[PDB]
């Protein structure tokens, strides 16, 4: 089973993680039934 | 093929299924049918397992 708890938190601090309790809510399960050991972050560039 | 063919050799459109159990979570799951609610008695319920 794949859990993604997520949540949305509107902040206004400018560089590092705010202070504050927020409990994540369970977004999706997902039925992968796969072996896992390794992620990696998808960004987006900006072009001009 | 032809129309005017016998039995043994009219074409046949054959769809075969093919049911398989892994061990990931099995997510192709039957229609399971719902009873009516009945609310102010003492019955036994299942509700999503
Ligand atoms: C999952 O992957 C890791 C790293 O490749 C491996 O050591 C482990 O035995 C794998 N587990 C299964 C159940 O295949």
């Amino acid at each position: 089973y794949f859990k993604i708890y997520s949540k949305h938190t509107p902040i206004n601090l400018v560089r590092d993680l705010p202070q504050g309790f927020s409990a994540l809510e369970p977004l999706v399960d997902l039925p992968i039934g796969i072996n896992i050991t390794r992620f990696q972050t998808l960004l987006a560039l900006h072009r001009s | 093929f032809q129309p005017t063919y016998g039995v043994g050799y009219q074409p046949y459109r054959v769809v075969v299924l093919s049911f398989e159990l892994l061990h990931a979570p099995a997510t192709v799951c039957g229609p399971k049918k719902s009873t009516n609610l009945v609310k102010n008695k003492c019955v036994n319920f299942n509700f999503n397992g």
